[PDB]
């Protein structure tokens, strides 16, 4: 019933060890920018369209652009076949991702514009929403969308009294906490943050530093995924 | 820490730019009063200016370009024209060769008609004003519309327009190319196929010398192969 | 100017609260909450049902928060469900992860019948800070527990309440973090953070909302404040 | 099986007795006009927004305003938890109330306008639809919406051969008839009238007279409601 | 006016009616009805299904009226469902409250199997007064009773029909009350009233519709006129 | 379990024999154009409204008009009671009939316009999708909609190794194939074609040839239904 | 070949071949075989030189000069859009009104939903109509009841020289305006409107009888005598 | 001109890449890229209640999602008609070819059968969705893997009894071509899809879009669809 035996997690990682992460950018042909990510069992496609003016003028917004990110899960993407289409869960994710991306994208550079980010998760492991946000910045730099930073993030949480990094599906369902956080690496500003479970003030501050130091290991992947386009 | 003699070090959004010169498009000033890259791109420095060109698209219009655009909305005095840019462009009734009263804009141009126009001005927000009064600007009627990357437009036209003109006679077709990447094609039912086929070959393979010589050979073979 | 917010409230003060338990008596448990001019009413309907196949020895708790069009002029223009759904999930995350309900004791017939606890919150009047008001109302309504065991024979007992989760939502006015933002302050600044805490000093749920970013110091001060105004609140209305 | 033994109803009332009714005005903050009503077991909140211009102009109607009353039931308002949102019944109720309200609101004074009437039942006894409408007129006057009269109404019906007033939920489900009626008190004109069940002409007129007599007393409870508030 | 309407009809006169039983022979019962230029066809589909838990010893009747976009030019512009729903409920109300069906005789295995009576009415052509047209179509269609009892073993019998409810719609043109309004008369005056009656002289259903008011005397006249013209209608077609 | 004994079908027809067909045009009152059809057990009402200048968002497509044919089934029309409203099947049929009709309607004559064709099947036997299109061209001609031809069609298919025409409901459910086809008679051009089941190249061409032969007889039922409505007398058809 | 008549050369269906000499007009299209075929179900009316196909339809074609009643559906900045019961909406420019307004003030004079009695100024190739209100007697219609009839029966309802329409007015005690588009505006007393309607429906339905005037006058007197 | 707009001849398909077991958390899955049209098919098999009429048969349900990531213009249109047609066209090919053998998917006759969910997500649209979905659909059903261990039993391979190959064809000018790119898909109105199995039989056909075909064109489309269906079967579905 319990998650670790030798200070070893069910999948054999130490406490602060990431799952395998791959990111290829520019995989899509039609999309202005695109990024494919593999994070554990997660396989997520992201494509980015825009910035363009809205037609008809009704949905327009005169201050800045609008980031409309849509997170959708394939019917074969979860354990039991799920009905296609958004639900309460995907709608909460699409908002929280849209809000974070609005903070790094230089939204004042396209007034009255709309920026579509389509995140299609084709197979889902845990922490799924962050692999899509991690890929959203990759697709956005592919599309020439101006950003002041490349948002990046990772999960942490409490499992059998220990604070661990990048929880697996088993660790999420039966562990004590899950903390997804996404930051602007230049500043350390948090643009996404949720938390589930049971944690002390001390463990939460521990969890944060763990994520913060995993962001450096992740950002490198993102930066290497756009760098392989030229070469 | 890094960087070459003149093209420095290819940047990512947010890479710090510690270089002297007048910051221009692609660089923003952080809260720490340092400059950082806005784009994933190339840092371009000349004696006066510091830029980051990106590896992107989304063709920006600049004054003077001759473009093709699809009219999307018919206003009382203005047409809204999509010029394949982040913002729609405006064509006022007074920048046309037509004598119209306000509200008669639908007699001359309706939505969706394609026009070959010239960019009169681009404001700071990249909104474009168009004109059709200059010779050669006109409504485009019939034919097939083709989109290519705007960065590939100068090679398809070629030096002095030789390539584009050369195809027209080889393809037996009329072809008008806009700086935004929209290409208007109308000839016979066949010549449209060759003109398209040539453009994609030119777009994909634009960087080789003798690009002129292939297109000529490729088009001559296509005429022979059914006959 | 004088250490005070747009109203007389200090950075750590909530607005006036009025909690009215058993406001909808024909429900098993219910509670009306007024937080300034934000008014919601939460209702709990307990019914016997089939548990989920994976956890057969546990009851179910489902939460749903209704942003009624009466509550705001702009409501039904939009109405974006995005805000109404988000509040449902934050309120449910705070209640679920605080283990307030103790859902193993809601088993009637192991693997066939458990007690399903519907928690529905109708927002009648909107003046900012829906998240905290909704959580208070839900907590209070769950304390009129009254689970109807008499329909399943047994004996009417009190639905077990094992903790008191108090959520506090915080926004950044200028350089100072304040809590329970009024509707003016809710729009004055992009960015909010909600921290739900139990009386044991544990953090049970968090949620950053709206467009905008927070430094790490802000987040540390928000967790510290939420525990501190969360403790003050717990003693004042949920003695 | 039957509702009465000593000519006494299940709750102890005589035949023509109203259940207790309260109405409080100006209880909402955002709404232009508001009214809370308690009618026996019924607890209903009404809010009024408007009159204002319609956007988009598509739905615009250009002679007069449009009264959009929306009747919604809270999930915890009925015996078993019901899934939130409107259904066939609530749409019909929204229309029949929107129509009755249109007869008293001076609709012509605001062409192209919209008037929103949100009726949120938090807890439902029988006869809900009159209870909201009776509270609705109060909200409308609380909002300054011009009216030529204050709509008021009441239910009646047949239970074991006797014609009774203001039926309860039990008498509605198992009785022989239910007749909800709403009138304009100046003229006595009927702006809302429905009827379910089985009744003779003679009984139907008896039921009407009983309802007309009760509306005098309910209309005063409406008057008081507006009175106190200022 | 002087005893005539815009057509030749007197204030108490209906339009020409044609009722066609067994119009859809592949349904359990069907009937096409034309009332002037208003044309609908009702269809009755009987199936075995599970009864409602509260009434386990009764069959089920569910009614639906489709205002098909084919029936009017402005239909699907809108389409406001409000009118289509009202008619389905009002029509259902007559049939249900008249106790025409006798839904206790439709019990197959008490509390496990009953007979589901689908009564579906498609409007093909709208020339006013849908309620009365739908009710006539509904009643007539129920009289091709044909319940498929051979599918549950048993024996195909005629679905029991215990009364004949006739709905009558009335409006006030000027100062005179007329019944069965054409579409033109339906627009000359705001305010209509439907009164459904049985052959025993009982009132089974009433419904005031559309914006406008009727005085008590008008309501009194309409009850008498609906009873009287309902008797006339009953004798001509429903012998 | 078999459909034929004496080279006779369950209903008594030879292989290439149509079921009884009726068409009356102009039977609806509100519709600009209308047509009723009875094709075996099929009872289908067609109404045509338009053209007009429309209204809704991105519906003001300037080249031509828009044929919005909507195919809807009454809840009492099929074997088991079906829920009112369109479904996945009726939306597939609505497209394919709209596509077919957009080829015969002279669609360029009304740019920015909209044309509604509501096809309401009240009772369905097999091959309903053709019966409605066949009536739709009549309803379009009744409404003064310009057309370059009167689209007409018929069903065919394989039953017990034999190719037969105008399949019945029993023949559809238990046959080897079903092939609905609609054409423009002048030219023989195919505007609508589907096929289900199992068939050889040779059998398929044989089934095409049978449908082309049937369109001669079906076209004539369409024509006369127009002629009939405003009297006939003296000759000239 | 097939049967033809002496001046109306037989009834035709869409796609029937037209083997007649002359200038092909509305109702006829040229097929891919360079033969002519019928576009409509109708009669192959063949006038002098020109060869039409008139159809058996409705959908009133508005032509210059017709006086019509129309409902305003949209208020623009300089034009009103008016539905004249025709396949295309008609336009009323602000300059074609007797009212002095500035641009954007159009809602003070005509709102959407308002009915107008105007004259068709022009019909372009697409049947798009431009309206005017400047001539005497053209005006906004306020109050009353609107009736729709088939436009093909309007000419009998008006009658020679307006005799029929006037004659009704006095018997019916009402003001009546008839549009060439089939819309008729009626406003009298609450009673007078009823007789006026009853008469028109008799006239439209029975528009063949020569003694139409007689019956309609008597039928109105019979409704008059019965009160 | 004797060749197409690309190097392709009239009977040449674009480059195909098939990836079996692309979604290992699905019972069977396959990614297919046909040129720049990219879809991934995923099969989820579960025990459920059978349809009342056929209580001794399994169920096959098909659904094709045109995800908005797949084309810029999506939500301009996007016509839902198109997504639904492809689901019905694809399902028709699998059903009428008797690929699935739905009688062997019976767990408890008249109570429990195997429901085979075939869900195809379109990620990139560059024309010819029908063939690309069929290829993904055929392959994904060949990672058959029915989870019979959850109902006791034994995990077996879902029976696949035939290999239907669907071919979509358009007429550019006077020449019929197959596998139309998006560019060719718009240069001529009117496409025709003919699905064939390895027995030389035609199992499904469908005329689409606005436009007409002559009787000879349909005769050429059948010859070409059978012939290129044979090439495709031998190259990827041996």
């Amino acid at each position: 019933k319990l998650i670790n035996e030798d200070n070893l997690r069910l999948d054999g990682r130490s406490f602060n060890e990431l799952r395998p992460i791959k990111i290829q950018a520019g995989v899509l042909n039609r999309a202005d920018g695109s990024a494919y990510i593999e994070w554990g069992g997660n396989k997520i496609m992201v494509g980015v369209y825009g910035p363009k003016e809205a037609y008809p003028k009704h949905s327009q917004d005169i201050d800045h652009a609008i980031v409309k990110a849509r997170y959708n899960m394939a019917a074969f993407s979860v354990d039991e076949r799920k009905r296609p289409g958004p639900d309460r869960r995907t709608m909460e994710i699409s908002k929280v991702i849209s809000e974070a991306l609005s903070s790094s994208i230089m939204i004042e550079q396209f007034p009255r514009a709309e920026i579509d980010v389509y995140i299609e998760v084709l197979q889902a492991d845990a922490g799924t929403r962050i692999a899509g946000l991690t890929a959203a910045t990759v697709a956005l730099a592919d599309a020439g969308v101006p950003m002041r930073d490349m948002v990046v993030g990772c999960t942490a949480g409490k499992v059998d009294g220990h604070m661990v990094l990048d929880l697996s599906k088993e660790e999420d369902n039966y562990g004590e906490a899950d903390i997804p956080i996404a930051i602007m690496p230049k500043t350390g500003d948090i643009v996404l943050m949720q938390m589930d479970g049971d944690v002390t003030e001390d463990e939460l501050y521990q969890a944060m530093d763990m994520i913060f130091e995993a962001t450096k290991r992740i950002s490198q992947i993102q930066r290497e995924a756009l760098l392989n386009k030229y070469k | 820490m890094y960087q070459l003699g003149d093209v420095k070090k290819i940047v990512l959004p947010g890479d710090p730019i510690e270089v002297q010169g007048k910051m221009r498009n692609g660089v923003y000033r952080g809260q720490d009063n340092r400059y950082y890259s806005e784009y994933f791109g190339t840092l371009q420095v000349n004696d006066q200016f510091v830029d980051v060109v990106p590896f992107s698209g989304q063709y920006i219009p600049r004054k003077g370009d001759k473009v093709i655009g699809k009219v999307i909305e018919v206003g009382p005095s203005t047409w809204t024209v999509d010029i394949n840019s982040p913002y729609f462009a405006m064509l006022h009734m007074n920048d046309t060769p037509w004598r119209m009263s306000s509200g008669d804009l639908k007699r001359y141009l309706n939505a969706g008609d394609y026009i070959y126009a010239k960019i009169m001005s681009v404001n700071e927000i990249k909104e474009s004003w168009l004109t059709l009064k200059e010779p050669g600007l006109k409504k485009l009627e019939g034919g097939h519309m083709v989109l290519i990357h705007a960065s590939r437009v100068p090679r398809v036209i070629g030096k002095g327009g030789g390539m584009v003109n050369m195809v027209k006679e080889l393809t037996a077709t009329r072809i008008i190319i806009g700086q935004n990447g929209l290409i208007w094609i109308d000839g016979p039912i066949e010549g449209v196929t060759m003109a398209i086929a040539a453009i994609e070959m030119i777009e994909r393979e634009a960087h080789t010398e003798g690009l002129t010589a292939r297109v000529e050979s490729f088009l001559k073979e296509l005429k022979g192969e059914k006959d | 100017k004088g250490g005070k917010r747009i109203d007389g409230r200090l950075p750590d003060e909530f607005r006036e609260l009025t909690i009215i338990e058993n406001y909808i008596p024909r429900a098993n448990g219910s509670a009306y909450v007024a937080l300034g001019n934000t008014r919601v009413v939460a209702g709990v309907k307990i019914e016997a049902g089939e548990p989920f196949p994976d956890t057969p020895d546990q009851g179910v708790l489902t939460t749903n928060v209704e942003l009624l069009p009466i509550a705001f002029p702009s409501f039904e223009a939009g109405p974006p469900n995005d805000l109404a759904i988000e509040v449902s999930r934050v309120v449910d995350r705070g209640i679920r992860e605080s283990k307030m309900i103790s859902p193993e004791k809601l088993v009637i017939e192991q693997g066939k019948k458990v007690w399903i606890v519907f928690l529905d919150i109708n927002v009648l009047d909107y003046d900012g800070n829906l998240i905290d008001a909704s959580t208070i109302a839900a907590v209070a309504a769950l304390r009129n527990a009254v689970v109807p065991a008499s329909k399943e024979g047994g004996e009417d007992f009190k639905l077990p309440v094992s903790s008191t989760p108090i959520s506090v939502t915080m926004v950044k006015i200028g350089d100072t973090l304040v809590c329970d933002p009024s509707l003016e302050e809710d729009q004055i600044c992009g960015g909010r953070i909600t921290v739900t805490t139990t009386e044991d000093g544990h953090i049970r749920a968090m949620q950053k909302g709206e467009i905008g970013a927070f430094t790490v110091e802000d987040v540390k001060k928000a967790v510290k404040m939420s525990l501190e105004v969360g403790k003050k609140l717990r003693e004042k209305y949920f003695r």
